[PDB]
Protein backbone atom coordinates (compact mmCIF):
# COMPACT_ATOMS: atom_id res chain seq x y z
CA UNK A 1 0.00 0.00 0.00
CA UNK A 2 0.75 3.40 0.12
CA UNK A 3 1.27 4.63 3.19
CA UNK A 4 1.23 8.40 4.63
CA UNK A 5 1.78 10.08 7.69
CA UNK A 6 -0.32 13.59 8.61
CA UNK A 7 0.02 15.43 11.29
CA UNK A 8 -2.65 18.05 12.51
CA UNK A 9 -1.16 21.26 13.96
CA UNK A 10 -2.47 24.56 15.48
CA UNK A 11 -3.89 26.23 18.46
CA UNK A 12 -6.01 24.40 20.74
CA UNK A 13 -9.79 25.10 20.41
CA UNK A 14 -9.41 25.82 16.18
CA UNK A 15 -11.27 22.43 15.22
CA UNK A 16 -8.61 20.08 15.01
CA UNK A 17 -10.06 17.11 16.66
CA UNK A 18 -13.85 17.57 15.04
CA UNK A 19 -12.16 18.39 11.38
CA UNK A 20 -10.10 15.05 11.40
CA UNK A 21 -13.56 13.14 13.32
CA UNK A 22 -15.41 14.40 10.32
CA UNK A 23 -13.34 13.27 7.85
CA UNK A 24 -13.00 9.82 9.21
CA UNK A 25 -16.51 9.72 9.31
CA UNK A 26 -18.05 11.44 6.65
CA UNK A 27 -20.23 13.00 9.17
CA UNK A 28 -20.25 15.70 11.73
CA UNK A 29 -21.49 14.16 15.10
CA UNK A 30 -24.86 15.01 15.47
CA UNK A 31 -25.60 14.27 19.32
CA UNK A 32 -22.08 14.55 21.08
CA UNK A 33 -18.55 15.95 20.04
CA UNK A 34 -15.69 13.71 20.66
CA UNK A 35 -13.12 15.13 22.63
CA UNK A 36 -10.79 12.64 21.80
CA UNK A 37 -9.42 10.96 18.13
CA UNK A 38 -7.05 7.92 18.70
CA UNK A 39 -4.39 7.44 15.79
CA UNK A 40 -6.22 6.31 13.02
CA UNK A 41 -5.59 5.20 9.25
CA UNK A 42 -7.94 6.04 7.13
CA UNK A 43 -8.12 5.17 3.42
CA UNK A 44 -8.58 7.56 0.72
CA UNK A 45 -7.87 8.25 -3.03
CA UNK A 46 -6.45 10.57 -5.03
CA UNK A 47 -5.51 11.52 -8.56
CA UNK A 48 -6.59 7.52 -8.90
CA UNK A 49 -4.07 6.46 -6.58
CA UNK A 50 -5.25 4.48 -2.86
CA UNK A 51 -3.41 5.66 0.15
CA UNK A 52 -3.30 4.90 3.69
CA UNK A 53 -3.00 8.45 5.63
CA UNK A 54 -2.17 7.84 9.20
CA UNK A 55 -4.25 10.51 10.93
CA UNK A 56 -2.52 12.23 13.72
CA UNK A 57 -4.15 14.58 16.68
CA UNK A 58 -2.05 17.17 18.58
CA UNK A 59 -5.19 18.89 20.18
CA UNK A 60 -4.23 18.93 24.32
CA UNK A 61 0.05 18.84 23.27
CA UNK A 62 -0.60 23.10 22.53
CA UNK A 63 1.21 23.73 26.40
CA UNK A 64 3.78 21.29 26.14
CA UNK A 65 6.38 22.07 23.88
CA UNK A 66 8.79 19.03 24.07
CA UNK A 67 5.84 16.71 24.18
CA UNK A 68 4.65 17.68 20.55
CA UNK A 69 8.01 16.83 18.48
CA UNK A 70 7.45 13.39 19.58
CA UNK A 71 4.24 13.79 16.93
CA UNK A 72 6.74 14.90 13.94
CA UNK A 73 9.45 12.21 13.08
CA UNK A 74 8.22 10.49 9.65
CA UNK A 75 5.74 12.98 8.76
CA UNK A 76 4.86 13.32 5.16
CA UNK A 77 2.33 16.22 5.19
CA UNK A 78 1.10 19.11 8.20
CA UNK A 79 -2.33 20.00 8.40
CA UNK A 80 -2.01 23.55 9.79
CA UNK A 81 -5.05 25.10 11.16
CA UNK A 82 -5.99 28.69 12.11
CA UNK A 83 -9.52 29.44 13.27
CA UNK A 84 -11.17 31.93 10.66
CA UNK A 85 -13.34 33.24 13.91
CA UNK A 86 -9.96 33.44 15.42
CA UNK A 87 -7.17 35.90 14.19
CA UNK A 88 -4.95 35.24 16.90
CA UNK A 89 -4.58 31.64 15.62
CA UNK A 90 -3.88 33.11 12.21
CA UNK A 91 -1.13 35.29 13.87
CA UNK A 92 0.34 32.38 15.32
CA UNK A 93 0.62 30.58 12.28
CA UNK A 94 4.04 32.13 11.34
CA UNK A 95 4.52 33.06 14.74
CA UNK A 96 4.16 29.60 16.48
CA UNK A 97 3.52 27.22 14.35
CA UNK A 98 6.09 27.74 11.12
CA UNK A 99 8.89 27.85 12.65
CA UNK A 100 8.14 24.59 14.44
CA UNK A 101 7.47 22.42 11.80
CA UNK A 102 9.88 23.59 9.65
CA UNK A 103 12.39 22.99 12.37
CA UNK A 104 11.16 19.32 13.08
CA UNK A 105 9.75 18.48 9.26
CA UNK A 106 11.85 19.82 6.91
CA UNK A 107 10.93 19.68 3.36
CA UNK A 108 7.60 18.60 4.58
CA UNK A 109 4.54 20.14 2.85
CA UNK A 110 2.30 22.24 4.49
CA UNK A 111 -0.92 23.07 3.82
CA UNK A 112 -2.67 25.87 5.84
CA UNK A 113 -6.13 25.37 6.86
CA UNK A 114 -9.01 27.90 7.69
CA UNK A 115 -11.09 26.14 10.09
CA UNK A 116 -15.03 27.11 11.13
CA UNK A 117 -15.34 28.81 7.68
CA UNK A 118 -19.20 29.03 8.52
CA UNK A 119 -18.76 31.68 11.66
CA UNK A 120 -17.26 34.24 9.01
CA UNK A 121 -20.73 35.74 8.71
CA UNK A 122 -22.51 34.20 12.00
CA UNK A 123 -23.46 37.77 13.23
CA UNK A 124 -23.05 36.70 17.35
CA UNK A 125 -19.54 35.99 15.93
CA UNK A 126 -18.83 38.87 14.37
CA UNK A 127 -19.99 41.27 17.43
CA UNK A 128 -18.59 39.25 19.93
CA UNK A 129 -14.60 40.26 17.87
CA UNK A 130 -15.52 43.91 16.58
CA UNK A 131 -15.46 43.80 20.51
CA UNK A 132 -11.76 43.36 20.44
CA UNK A 133 -11.73 45.40 17.38
CA UNK A 134 -11.23 42.30 15.29
CA UNK A 135 -13.35 40.68 12.41
CA UNK A 136 -12.95 37.35 11.17
CA UNK A 137 -10.64 36.26 8.93
CA UNK A 138 -10.95 37.00 5.18
CA UNK A 139 -9.91 34.70 2.19
CA UNK A 140 -7.56 36.93 1.01
CA UNK A 141 -5.78 37.17 4.28
CA UNK A 142 -5.36 32.83 4.68
CA UNK A 143 -4.16 32.83 0.71
CA UNK A 144 -1.17 35.70 1.50
CA UNK A 145 -0.24 33.73 5.07
CA UNK A 146 0.27 30.54 2.86
CA UNK A 147 2.40 32.60 0.02
CA UNK A 148 4.54 33.74 2.96
CA UNK A 149 4.85 30.38 4.99
CA UNK A 150 5.29 28.56 2.11
CA UNK A 151 2.39 26.68 2.18
CA UNK A 152 1.41 24.03 -0.92
CA UNK A 153 -1.87 24.91 -0.72
CA UNK A 154 -4.72 26.91 1.09
CA UNK A 155 -7.71 25.60 1.97
CA UNK A 156 -10.98 26.43 4.18
CA UNK A 157 -13.13 24.78 5.52
CA UNK A 158 -16.14 24.13 7.81
CA UNK A 159 -16.56 21.24 9.83
CA UNK A 160 -19.92 21.64 10.91
CA UNK A 161 -21.62 21.89 7.30
CA UNK A 162 -18.73 19.83 5.83
CA UNK A 163 -18.06 21.61 3.23
CA UNK A 164 -14.76 21.42 1.84
CA UNK A 165 -13.32 18.96 4.61
CA UNK A 166 -12.95 16.18 1.87
CA UNK A 167 -10.62 18.33 -0.41
CA UNK A 168 -8.32 19.37 2.89
CA UNK A 169 -7.95 15.93 2.59
CA UNK A 170 -7.23 15.31 -0.72
CA UNK A 171 -4.34 18.30 -1.30
CA UNK A 172 -2.86 16.73 1.56
CA UNK A 173 -3.08 13.57 -0.16
CA UNK A 174 -1.80 15.07 -2.92
CA UNK A 175 0.74 17.31 -0.90
CA UNK A 176 2.10 13.94 0.52
CA UNK A 177 2.88 12.00 -3.20
CA UNK A 178 4.51 15.41 -4.78
CA UNK B 1 -21.22 3.90 20.14
CA UNK B 2 -22.62 6.78 22.10
CA UNK B 3 -23.74 6.92 25.55
CA UNK B 4 -27.56 7.91 25.09
CA UNK B 5 -28.16 5.63 22.18
CA UNK B 6 -26.48 3.07 24.40
CA UNK B 7 -27.21 2.13 28.04
CA UNK B 8 -29.29 5.13 29.13
CA UNK B 9 -31.59 4.04 26.72
CA UNK B 10 -34.74 3.82 29.03
CA UNK B 11 -33.30 6.11 32.04
CA UNK B 12 -32.60 9.14 29.49
CA UNK B 13 -35.70 10.72 29.20
CA UNK B 14 -35.90 12.00 33.13
CA UNK B 15 -32.60 13.70 32.56
CA UNK B 16 -32.02 17.08 31.75
CA UNK B 17 -29.56 18.03 28.45
CA UNK B 18 -26.70 19.13 31.27
CA UNK B 19 -26.88 15.65 32.29
CA UNK B 20 -27.31 14.06 29.31
CA UNK B 21 -24.04 15.64 27.79
CA UNK B 22 -22.14 15.27 31.45
CA UNK B 23 -22.71 11.33 31.15
CA UNK B 24 -21.90 11.20 27.37
CA UNK B 25 -18.43 13.09 28.09
CA UNK B 26 -18.05 10.65 30.89
CA UNK B 27 -18.79 7.65 28.67
CA UNK B 28 -16.01 8.82 26.52
CA UNK B 29 -13.39 9.29 29.37
CA UNK B 30 -14.24 5.58 30.48
CA UNK B 31 -14.24 3.92 26.92
CA UNK B 32 -11.23 5.49 25.88
CA UNK B 33 -9.69 4.48 28.79
CA UNK B 34 -10.28 0.53 28.13
CA UNK B 35 -9.46 1.30 24.69
CA UNK B 36 -5.92 2.85 25.76
CA UNK B 37 -5.41 -0.24 28.20
CA UNK B 38 -5.98 -2.35 25.22
CA UNK B 39 -3.47 -0.58 22.94
CA UNK B 40 -0.14 -0.91 25.85
CA UNK B 41 -1.66 -4.72 25.69
CA UNK B 42 -0.90 -4.88 22.17
CA UNK B 43 2.44 -2.87 22.56
CA UNK B 44 2.96 -5.56 25.55
CA UNK B 45 1.89 -9.23 23.25
CA UNK B 46 3.16 -8.42 19.75
CA UNK B 47 5.82 -6.65 20.70
CA UNK B 48 7.64 -6.47 23.71
CA UNK B 49 7.43 -10.24 25.10
CA UNK B 50 8.01 -11.18 21.75
CA UNK B 51 11.17 -9.06 21.41
CA UNK B 52 12.42 -10.32 24.97
CA UNK B 53 11.36 -13.75 24.03
CA UNK B 54 12.89 -14.22 20.66
CA UNK B 55 15.89 -12.11 21.60
CA UNK B 56 15.22 -9.49 18.90
CA UNK B 57 17.72 -7.05 20.70
CA UNK B 58 20.06 -7.13 23.53
CA UNK B 59 18.40 -6.80 27.04
CA UNK B 60 19.46 -3.00 27.43
CA UNK B 61 18.11 -2.07 24.31
CA UNK B 62 14.94 -3.45 24.67
CA UNK B 63 15.01 -1.81 28.64
CA UNK B 64 15.48 1.19 27.09
CA UNK B 65 12.55 1.29 24.58
CA UNK B 66 10.37 -0.64 27.35
CA UNK B 67 11.67 0.59 30.47
CA UNK B 68 8.99 -0.47 32.47
CA UNK B 69 5.95 -1.28 30.46
CA UNK B 70 3.83 -3.61 33.20
CA UNK B 71 4.44 -1.25 35.29
CA UNK B 72 2.34 1.26 33.41
CA UNK B 73 -0.39 -1.19 32.33
CA UNK B 74 -1.07 -1.74 35.82
CA UNK B 75 -1.92 2.18 36.42
CA UNK B 76 -4.58 2.34 33.86
CA UNK B 77 -5.72 -1.18 34.60
CA UNK B 78 -6.46 -0.73 38.06
CA UNK B 79 -8.35 2.55 37.67
CA UNK B 80 -9.86 1.09 34.70
CA UNK B 81 -11.24 -1.65 37.48
CA UNK B 82 -12.30 1.15 39.57
CA UNK B 83 -13.75 2.60 36.77
CA UNK B 84 -15.71 -0.37 36.29
CA UNK B 85 -16.85 -0.39 40.04
CA UNK B 86 -18.15 2.50 39.68
CA UNK B 87 -20.40 1.82 36.16
CA UNK B 88 -21.64 -1.10 38.20
CA UNK B 89 -23.73 0.73 41.03
CA UNK B 90 -26.19 1.75 37.96
CA UNK B 91 -25.68 3.24 34.55
CA UNK B 92 -25.85 6.86 35.50
CA UNK B 93 -22.66 7.96 37.15
CA UNK B 94 -22.70 10.42 39.73
CA UNK B 95 -20.25 12.02 41.43
CA UNK B 96 -16.93 11.21 39.53
CA UNK B 97 -14.32 13.62 41.20
CA UNK B 98 -12.99 10.93 44.06
CA UNK B 99 -12.22 8.57 41.13
CA UNK B 100 -10.44 11.48 39.18
CA UNK B 101 -8.52 12.24 42.53
CA UNK B 102 -7.33 8.49 43.22
CA UNK B 103 -5.44 8.99 39.76
CA UNK B 104 -4.42 12.75 39.30
CA UNK B 105 -3.58 13.83 43.15
CA UNK B 106 -1.58 13.33 46.10
CA UNK B 107 0.86 9.87 45.56
CA UNK B 108 -1.41 9.21 42.83
CA UNK B 109 -0.23 11.88 40.89
CA UNK B 110 3.41 11.06 42.14
CA UNK B 111 3.25 7.62 41.14
CA UNK B 112 1.45 8.55 37.43
CA UNK B 113 3.79 11.37 36.68
CA UNK B 114 7.14 8.96 37.49
CA UNK B 115 5.82 6.13 35.49
CA UNK B 116 5.26 7.98 32.70
CA UNK B 117 8.11 10.37 32.59
CA UNK B 118 10.25 6.79 32.75
CA UNK B 119 8.18 5.35 29.92
CA UNK B 120 8.41 8.43 27.28
CA UNK B 121 11.57 10.04 28.51
CA UNK B 122 14.17 8.20 26.05
CA UNK B 123 11.67 7.30 23.49
CA UNK B 124 12.35 9.24 21.03
CA UNK B 125 16.23 8.09 21.73
CA UNK B 126 15.01 4.34 21.27
CA UNK B 127 12.95 4.53 18.22
CA UNK B 128 15.75 5.96 15.55
CA UNK B 129 17.42 3.42 17.27
CA UNK B 130 14.41 0.63 16.19
CA UNK B 131 14.50 2.69 12.99
CA UNK B 132 18.14 2.25 12.05
CA UNK B 133 18.22 -1.92 13.41
CA UNK B 134 15.25 -2.02 10.93
CA UNK B 135 17.51 -0.49 8.06
CA UNK B 136 20.50 -2.72 8.76
CA UNK B 137 19.50 -5.84 10.11
CA UNK B 138 17.58 -8.15 7.94
CA UNK B 139 16.07 -10.42 10.81
CA UNK B 140 15.10 -7.54 13.01
CA UNK B 141 13.17 -5.60 9.57
CA UNK B 142 11.33 -9.40 9.34
CA UNK B 143 10.16 -9.26 12.63
CA UNK B 144 9.36 -5.74 12.40
CA UNK B 145 7.24 -6.03 9.08
CA UNK B 146 5.19 -9.34 10.32
CA UNK B 147 4.29 -8.18 14.35
CA UNK B 148 2.73 -4.86 12.46
CA UNK B 149 1.16 -7.27 10.08
CA UNK B 150 -0.96 -8.49 13.08
CA UNK B 151 -4.69 -7.26 12.68
CA UNK B 152 -4.32 -6.11 16.63
CA UNK B 153 -2.04 -2.86 15.08
CA UNK B 154 -5.10 -1.79 12.85
CA UNK B 155 -2.48 -0.89 10.36
CA UNK B 156 -0.21 1.03 12.93
CA UNK B 157 3.24 0.63 13.27
CA UNK B 158 4.79 0.12 16.38
CA UNK B 159 6.00 4.19 16.70
CA UNK B 160 2.05 4.97 15.60
CA UNK B 161 1.64 3.07 18.84
CA UNK B 162 3.94 3.42 21.33
CA UNK B 163 3.40 7.27 21.77
CA UNK B 164 -0.04 6.48 22.68
CA UNK B 165 0.52 6.85 26.65
CA UNK B 166 1.54 10.51 25.96
CA UNK B 167 -1.73 11.33 23.87
CA UNK B 168 -3.34 10.22 26.25
CA UNK B 169 -2.32 12.21 29.29
CA UNK B 170 -2.87 14.95 27.21
CA UNK B 171 -6.31 14.15 26.57
CA UNK B 172 -7.22 13.95 30.47
CA UNK B 173 -7.07 17.75 31.10
CA UNK B 174 -9.82 18.04 27.78
CA UNK B 175 -11.72 15.22 29.37
CA UNK B 176 -12.03 16.83 32.81
CA UNK B 177 -12.52 20.22 31.07
CA UNK B 178 -15.54 18.84 30.03
CA UNK B 179 -17.15 17.13 32.91
CA UNK B 180 -16.43 20.48 34.62
CA UNK B 181 -18.48 22.63 31.88
CA UNK B 182 -21.46 19.84 32.21
CA UNK B 183 -21.32 19.97 36.46
CA UNK B 184 -22.94 22.00 38.55
CA UNK B 185 -21.00 24.90 40.17
CA UNK B 186 -20.56 25.31 43.74
CA UNK B 187 -20.41 21.23 44.46
CA UNK B 188 -17.46 19.84 46.12
CA UNK B 189 -17.56 17.51 42.97
CA UNK B 190 -16.67 20.69 40.70
CA UNK B 191 -14.25 22.01 42.69
CA UNK B 192 -12.02 18.40 43.11
CA UNK B 193 -12.42 17.96 38.99
CA UNK B 194 -11.08 21.60 39.20
CA UNK B 195 -8.67 20.24 41.37
CA UNK B 196 -8.13 16.93 39.49
CA UNK B 197 -7.72 18.79 35.94
CA UNK B 198 -5.01 21.24 37.66
CA UNK B 199 -2.68 18.31 38.98
CA UNK B 200 -3.53 16.37 35.31
CA UNK B 201 -1.67 19.63 34.08
CA UNK B 202 0.99 19.17 36.30
CA UNK B 203 1.79 15.92 35.44
CA UNK B 204 1.85 16.87 31.68
CA UNK B 205 4.70 19.34 33.04
CA UNK B 206 6.48 17.11 34.71
CA UNK B 207 6.58 14.13 31.75
CA UNK B 208 7.40 16.98 29.02
CA UNK B 209 10.49 18.21 31.37
CA UNK B 210 11.26 14.67 31.48
CA UNK B 211 11.46 14.49 27.91
CA UNK B 212 13.37 17.76 27.51
CA UNK B 213 16.08 16.93 30.46
CA UNK B 214 16.49 13.41 29.16
CA UNK B 215 16.96 14.29 25.06
CA UNK B 216 19.08 17.51 25.93
CA UNK B 217 21.31 15.08 27.42
CA UNK B 218 21.53 12.90 24.81
CA UNK B 219 21.94 15.37 22.66
CA UNK B 220 24.74 17.38 24.62
CA UNK B 221 26.67 13.90 25.34
CA UNK B 222 26.93 14.14 21.09
CA UNK B 223 28.00 17.56 20.96
CA UNK B 224 30.98 17.07 22.97
CA UNK B 225 32.43 14.50 20.78
CA UNK B 226 31.71 16.56 17.97
CA UNK B 227 33.80 19.56 20.11
CA UNK B 228 36.65 20.60 19.01
CA UNK B 229 37.88 23.31 21.43
CA UNK B 230 41.86 23.05 20.01
CA UNK B 231 41.73 26.44 18.70
CA UNK B 232 41.70 27.73 22.50
CA UNK B 233 44.39 25.48 24.19
CA UNK B 234 46.61 29.28 23.09
CA UNK B 235 44.15 31.28 22.25
CA UNK B 236 44.55 35.26 22.13
CA UNK B 237 42.30 36.66 24.13
CA UNK B 238 42.48 35.44 27.83
CA UNK B 239 38.26 35.74 28.01
CA UNK B 240 38.16 32.97 25.79
CA UNK B 241 40.92 30.47 27.27
CA UNK B 242 39.40 29.05 30.44
CA UNK B 243 36.85 27.36 28.83
CA UNK B 244 39.61 25.49 26.77
CA UNK B 245 38.28 22.46 28.94
CA UNK B 246 34.80 23.38 28.32
CA UNK B 247 32.21 20.15 29.25
CA UNK B 248 29.14 20.47 27.68
CA UNK B 249 27.76 17.23 29.57
CA UNK B 250 27.51 19.16 32.89
CA UNK B 251 25.73 22.19 32.04
CA UNK B 252 21.72 22.11 31.53
CA UNK B 253 20.50 23.34 27.89
CA UNK B 254 17.39 25.73 27.47
CA UNK B 255 17.83 26.42 24.11
CA UNK B 256 19.77 26.09 20.72
CA UNK B 257 19.54 27.07 16.85
CA UNK B 258 21.15 28.08 14.21
CA UNK B 259 22.37 31.84 14.34
CA UNK B 260 24.21 34.06 11.74
CA UNK B 261 26.51 36.11 12.73
CA UNK B 262 27.10 39.91 11.52
CA UNK B 263 30.59 39.95 13.09
CA UNK B 264 31.60 42.71 10.73
CA UNK B 265 30.84 44.63 7.91
CA UNK B 266 28.67 42.41 5.51
CA UNK B 267 30.66 39.76 6.20
CA UNK B 268 28.92 36.92 8.07
CA UNK B 269 29.26 33.88 9.93
CA UNK B 270 27.09 30.94 10.08
CA UNK B 271 26.74 29.57 13.65
CA UNK B 272 24.80 26.48 15.40
CA UNK B 273 24.22 27.75 19.37
CA UNK B 274 23.71 26.84 22.23
CA UNK B 275 22.04 28.56 25.28
CA UNK B 276 23.06 26.61 28.34
CA UNK B 277 21.85 28.25 31.76
CA UNK B 278 25.33 29.83 32.43
CA UNK B 279 26.96 30.09 28.91
CA UNK B 280 25.64 30.85 25.58
CA UNK B 281 28.21 29.08 23.69
CA UNK B 282 28.76 29.70 20.20
CA UNK B 283 29.81 27.12 17.93
CA UNK B 284 30.75 26.74 14.17
CA UNK B 285 30.03 23.92 12.10
CA UNK B 286 33.21 22.10 10.35
CA UNK B 287 31.76 19.29 8.64
CA UNK B 288 30.62 16.99 11.27
CA UNK B 289 32.80 18.60 13.68
CA UNK B 290 31.68 21.62 16.19
CA UNK B 291 34.42 23.89 16.71
CA UNK B 292 34.78 25.94 20.00
CA UNK B 293 37.53 28.98 18.24
CA UNK B 294 38.55 32.98 18.58
CA UNK B 295 37.21 35.07 15.98
CA UNK B 296 39.32 39.28 18.46
CA UNK B 297 36.13 37.67 19.95
CA UNK B 298 35.71 34.87 22.65
CA UNK B 299 33.17 32.51 21.48
CA UNK B 300 31.82 31.30 24.81
CA UNK B 301 29.74 34.49 27.02
CA UNK B 302 29.09 34.05 30.25
CA UNK B 303 25.46 34.85 30.81
CA UNK B 304 25.53 37.09 34.21
CA UNK B 305 27.73 39.13 32.23
CA UNK B 306 26.24 40.40 29.56
CA UNK B 307 22.85 42.04 27.89
CA UNK B 308 20.36 41.26 25.11
CA UNK B 309 18.79 44.30 23.52
CA UNK B 310 16.39 44.25 19.98
CA UNK B 311 16.93 45.70 16.69
CA UNK B 312 15.46 49.09 15.29
CA UNK B 313 15.56 48.56 11.49
CA UNK B 314 16.00 44.52 11.75
CA UNK B 315 13.13 42.44 12.89
CA UNK B 316 15.20 39.35 13.03
CA UNK B 317 18.34 40.56 14.48
CA UNK B 318 19.49 41.15 18.36
CA UNK B 319 22.50 42.19 20.46
CA UNK B 320 24.33 40.71 23.01
CA UNK B 321 26.50 43.05 25.06
CA UNK B 322 29.25 42.39 27.27
CA UNK B 323 29.29 44.43 30.44
CA UNK B 324 32.03 42.42 31.69
CA UNK B 325 34.12 45.54 31.42
CA UNK B 326 37.34 43.75 30.54
CA UNK B 327 35.77 42.39 27.57
CA UNK B 328 34.16 43.12 23.92
CA UNK B 329 33.22 47.41 22.89
CA UNK B 330 31.96 45.32 20.57
CA UNK B 331 28.71 43.70 20.53
CA UNK B 332 27.64 40.43 19.12
CA UNK B 333 24.85 41.25 16.18
CA UNK B 334 23.29 37.60 15.80
CA UNK B 335 20.41 37.18 13.11
CA UNK B 336 18.00 34.63 13.22
CA UNK B 337 15.88 32.44 10.65
CA UNK B 338 13.08 34.77 11.27
CA UNK B 339 11.73 37.39 13.39
CA UNK B 340 9.30 34.61 15.77
CA UNK B 341 12.68 33.26 16.43
CA UNK B 342 14.50 36.04 17.03
CA UNK B 343 11.66 36.98 19.43
CA UNK B 344 11.48 33.34 21.13
CA UNK B 345 15.49 33.77 20.86
CA UNK B 346 14.85 37.41 23.05
CA UNK B 347 13.02 35.97 25.55
CA UNK B 348 14.80 32.66 26.38
CA UNK B 349 18.00 34.71 26.63
CA UNK B 350 16.09 37.56 28.73
CA UNK B 351 14.84 35.40 30.96
CA UNK B 352 18.23 33.15 31.00
CA UNK B 353 20.09 36.37 32.22
CA UNK B 354 17.56 37.60 34.46
CA UNK B 355 18.36 34.13 36.20
CA UNK B 356 22.03 34.02 35.51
Amino acid sequence: AIRKKLVIVGDGACGKTCLLIVFSKDQFPEVYVPTVFENYVADIEVDGKQVELALWDTAGQEDYDRLRPLSYPDTDVILMCFSIDSPDSLENIPEKWTPEVKHFCPNVPIILVGNKKDLRNDEHTRRELAKMKQEPVKPEEGRDMANRIGAFGYMECSAKTKDGVREVFEMATRAALQ
Amino acid sequence: QNWQHTVGKDVVAGLTQREIDRQEVINELFVTEASHLRTLRVLDLIFYQRMKKENLMPREELARLFPNLPELIEIHNSWCEAMKKLREEGPIIKEISDLMLARFDGPAREELQQVAAQFCSYQSIALELIKTKQRKESRFQLFMQEAESHPQCRRLQLRDLIISEMQRLTKYPLLLESIIKHTEGGTSEHEKLCRARDQCREILKYVNEAVKQTENRHRLEGYQKRLDATALERASNPLAAEFKSLDLTTRKMIHEGPLTWRISKDKTLDLHVLLLEDLLVLLQKQDEKLLLKCHTFSPVLKLNAVLIRSVATDKRAFFIICTSKLGPPQIYELVALTSSDKNTWMELLEEAVRNA
